[PDB]
C-alpha cells in the first residue's frame, strides 16, 4: 500500500537554474526512509542523498532534499550539463516490507 | 441498571411528515420496551407495549418495532395532536427504567 | 370508571416524612401489582416502587431503598407510600400506575394516576 | 492457521551477522457475556467480558544498528497481559 | 476455523443464565467467541511501543430467550442469551466491554 | 565491484536465468537484491537474499539464488512473457538503501 508519486514528470529548467522535483507518499503504520536516486541514459542509477536530507560521498554540494512525512523534494541550485537525467525517488518501508520507486522527473537542460 | 438512551431529545416537525424515534438499551432487553406519549399537563398514555404490540385504541399511524437492544416508534403521518413527549421503558429487569424522552414539535 | 387518583402532597422540609395515598376503583385492585412512578422537574420518569397483590414480596429501586416503604389495602382499594428521609432530589410529580397483566405483571404500565406534587 | 508468538527476523534493521529479531505471533482470547455475579461489582455495568493475552517480548537487549540510531532486539517471547487493546 | 493454533472462531459453550430476582440459576447452549489472534511488537521509536493490539470479540450476534421459572411474582423470568453468529478480531470497546486477562469466575451457576 | 551479466532472448516460454558476479570484498556481509526496469518507466523491486543464510524476501515466479563460493546471485525467471522481459539490474543495500549497482541486463520476448 505505497504509491510514491513524483510531481514534475519532465522539469524544463535551463542551465544554472532552480530545481524542484517533489515525490509524495501513500497515516501511521511502521517506520520508513526516503531515498533520491539519479539514473541516466546508459548508466545504472546512483543514490544521491540518503534518508531524507543526508547525502552520499562522491556527490556534490548541490543536491539536497527536504521533507518529513508525505512530500519530500530533491532541490538543485545550479542545474548543469553533467546533471542530465531522470531522477527516481524511493521509499524503504518497514512491515509492509518492500522497496518502491515512483518514476522519474526527467531533467532536460535548455538549449 | 439498564439505561435506555432516547434520541433525538427534541425534534421540530410539520404535520404530514414521517417521524421515527429511537430508544436503545445498554443490555439486551428482549421485547420488553413500551412507548408512553405524554401531552402537556397529563398522565402518560401507553401507546405500545411489547416491542411491536399496539395497545388498544391507538391510531394505525403509531407503529412499533425492535429486537434485543435497539427500538423505534414510527409515526407515519403525524397530526396536530401527537405533538407531545415520548418515553420508552424496559420492564425486563429491576429496577424498571424509562428514558430521556423525545419531544415532538410543530412549525 | 377505572379511576385511580392520588392525594397527599405538600412542601416538606429536608429530613421530613410524607405519605402519599392512591385510591383505586373500577377494576380488581387485588389482582394487579401496583407501582409508584415519579416524574422529575427535568420532565423524565423514574420508577420507585412495586407492591404485589396481597403482596408482601416488595421491590424497590436502589436510590430509594431505606426511606420509601410501599403498602396496600385490598379492602379499601388504596395504595400508599411512606416517604421518609426525603432529600431535594425527591421533589417530583407522583403517579400511581398499575402493571403488565394480572398473570404476568412485568408487561405494560397501565392506567397511571393523575399525580400529586411534592416539593422541597 | 495463525502463527505462534515467537521471534522473527526484521529485515529492515537486521543485517547479516547482525540479525534483529522481533516478537510477533498469536495468543489466546476469549469474549463472553459478563456473568451476573460480576455484573454487580461494576461501577459501569459493561455486558461483554473479555479475557485477552497479547504477544510481547519478555527479554530484550538494546543494540545499535548501521544507521547511528539504536533499536530493541528481542531475545524471548511470551503471551502476556495486554496493554494496547483498549479502544 | 482451519487447524490447531485456531483463528478466531465462534465455539459452542454452556452458559449459566440467571436474573437478579430469582434463586433458580439454570444453564444453556450458546456460542462464545474464542480462538488465537494476531498481535505484535515494535522495535524503533523506543520510548515505549505504541502499536495497537487486537483481541477476539463478537461480530454478528442474535439473541434467544429461555424463561427461568421458580422466580417470585414480580420478577420477569424471561432471560435472553446472546448467540455468537460471527466472531472477529478487532479492538476492545470500553463502553460495552470489560478488557483484561483470564477473569473472575468462569461460566456456570455455583 | 559488481558484475551483472545480461543477454535478452527467449520465446514466451518457461525459463531464463540471470547472474550478478561481484568483487572488492566480503559478500557475506551485505545484502543483495535485483530490481526490474521495463523501458520508459521506473523500476520496481523484485527480491532480496540474505547472502548470509541464503533466505528469500520477494514481493506482493522469481526463485533467486546465491553462491558464497562463486560470489554471485541468480534471478531465475520462469513463464517468460511480455509482462516480463526488460532490463534487470542487481543492487546492494548499505544502510537500507542501495549504494552500488550492476551494469544492467536486458531480456526480451519474441512471437
Ligand atoms: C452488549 O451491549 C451492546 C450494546 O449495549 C449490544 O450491541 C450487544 O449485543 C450486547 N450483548 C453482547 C453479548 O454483546
Ligand atoms: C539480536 O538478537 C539475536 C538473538 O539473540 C542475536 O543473534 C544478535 O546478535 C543480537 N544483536 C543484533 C545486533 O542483532
Amino acid at each position: 500500500d505505497i504509491e510514491l508519486t513524483q510531481s514534475p514528470d519532465s522539469l524544463a529548467v535551463s542551465l544554472g537554474q532552480r530545481a524542484t522535483i517533489s515525490c509524495r507518499a501513500s497515516d501511521s503504520y511502521g517506520n520508513s526512509f526516503m531515498q533520491w536516486y539519479q539514473q541516466k541514459p546508459g548508466q545504472p542509477p546512483k543514490l544521491l542523498i540518503y534518508r531524507a536530507s543526508n547525502l552520499e560521498s562522491g556527490i556534490p554540494a548541490r543536491f539536497s532534499g527536504t521533507g518529513s512525512r508525505t512530500d519530500f523534494t530533491l532541490t538543485i541550485n545550479p542545474v548543469e550539463a553533467d546533471d542530465v537525467a531522470t531522477y527516481y525517488c524511493q521509499q524503504s518501508d518497514e512491515y509492509p516490507y518492500m522497496y518502491t520507486f515512483g518514476g522519474g522527473t526527467k531533467l532536460e537542460i535548455k538549449r | 441498571d439498564i439505561e435506555l438512551t432516547q434520541s433525538p431529545k427534541s425534534m421540530s416537525m410539520s404535520v404530514g411528515e414521517r417521524v421515527t424515534l429511537s430508544c436503545k438499551a445498554s443490555e439486551t432487553v428482549d421485547s420488553f420496551v413500551s412507548w408512553y406519549q405524554q401531552k402537556p399537563e397529563q398522565s402518560p398514555k401507553l401507546l405500545i407495549f411489547g416491542a411491536s404490540n399496539r395497545f388498544s385504541g391507538v391510531p394505525d399511524r403509531f407503529t412499533g418495532s425492535g429486537s434485543a437492544t435497539d427500538f423505534t416508534l414510527t409515526i407515519s403521518s403525524v397530526q396536530a395532536e401527537d405533538f407531545a413527549d415520548y418515553h420508552c421503558g424496559q420492564t425486563y429487569n429491576h429496577p424498571y427504567t424509562f428514558g430521556g424522552g423525545t419531544k415532538l414539535e410543530i412549525k | 370508571q377505572v379511576q385511580l387518583q392520588e392525594s397527599g402532597g405538600h412542601l416538606v422540609k429536608p429530613g421530613g416524612s410524607l405519605k402519599l395515598s392512591c385510591a383505586a376503583s373500577g377494576f380488581a385492585f387485588s389482582s394487579f401489582d401496583m407501582s409508584w412512578i415519579r416524574q422529575t422537574p427535568e420532565k423524565r420518569l423514574e420508577w420507585v416502587a412495586s407492591i404485589t397483590n396481597v403482596g408482601t414480596y416488595t421491590y424497590y429501586p436502589g436510590s430509594v431503598k431505606g426511606r420509601f416503604s410501599i403498602s396496600r389495602d385490598n379492602a379499601r382499594n388504596t395504595l400508599n407510600l411512606q416517604m421518609s428521609s426525603l432529600r431535594s432530589e425527591d421533589t417530583a410529580l407522583y403517579f400511581c400506575a398499575r402493571q403488565g397483566t394480572a398473570a404476568q405483571p412485568y408487561w405494560y404500565f397501565d392506567v397511571w394516576g393523575a399525580g400529586t406534587t411534592v416539593t422541597v | 492457521d495463525c502463527p505462534e508468538c515467537t521471534l522473527q527476523e526484521n529485515p529492515f534493521f537486521s543485517q547479516p551477522g547482525a540479525p534483529i529479531l522481533q516478537c510477533m505471533g498469536c495468543c489466546f482470547s476469549r469474549a463472553y457475556p459478563t456473568p451476573l455475579r460480576s455484573k454487580k461489582t461494576m461501577l459501569v455495568q459493561k455486558n461483554v467480558t473479555s479475557e485477552s493475552t497479547c504477544c510481547v517480548a519478555k527479554s530484550y537487549n538494546r543494540v545499535t544498528v548501521m544507521g547511528g540510531f539504536k533499536v530493541e532486539n528481542h531475545t524471548a517471547c511470551h503471551c502476556s497481559t495486554c496493554y494496547y487493546h483498549k479502544s | 476455523k482451519e487447524p490447531l493454533r485456531p483463528r478466531c472462531r465462534p465455539i459452542n459453550a454452556t452458559l449459566a443464565v440467571e436474573k437478579e430476582g430469582c434463586p433458580v440459576c439454570i444453564t444453556v447452549n450458546t456460542t462464545i467467541c474464542a480462538g488465537y489472534c494476531p498481535t505484535m511488537t515494535r522495535v524503533l521509536q523506543g520510548v515505549l511501543p505504541a502499536l495497537p493490539q487486537v483481541v477476539c470479540n463478537y461480530r454478528d450476534v442474535r439473541f434467544e430467550s429461555i424463561r427461568l421459572p421458580g422466580c417470585p411474582r414480580g420478577v420477569n423470568p424471561v432471560v435472553s442469551y446472546a448467540v455468537a453468529l460471527s466472531c472477529q478480531c478487532a479492538l476492545c470497546r470500553r463502553s460495552t466491554t470489560d478488557c483484561g486477562g483470564p477473569k473472575d469466575h468462569p461460566l456456570t451457576c455455583d | 565491484q559488481l558484475q551483472q551479466s545480461g543477454a535478452e532472448l527467449v520465446k514466451p516460454g518457461a525459463s531464463v536465468k540471470l547472474s550478478c558476479k561481484a568483487s572488492d570484498y566480503t559478500f557475506t556481509s551485505y545484502w543483495m537484491h535485483w530490481v526490474k526496469q521495463r523501458p520508459g518507466q521506473g523500476l520496481e523491486w523484485i527480491g532480496e537474499i540474505n547472502p548470509t543464510n541464503g533466505r528469500t524476501y520477494y514481493n506482493e515466479k522469481a526463485t533467486l539464488t546465491v553462491a558464497a563460493s562463486a560470489s554471485t546471485a541468480a534471478m531465475q525467471a520462469s513463464s517468460l512473457t511480455s509482462e516480463d522481459s526488460a532490463v534487470y539490474y542487481c543492487a546492494r543495500r548499505y544502510g537500507n538503501s542501495f549504494d552500488y549497482w550492476g551494469q544492467g541486463t536486458t531480456v526480451t520476448v519474441s512471437s
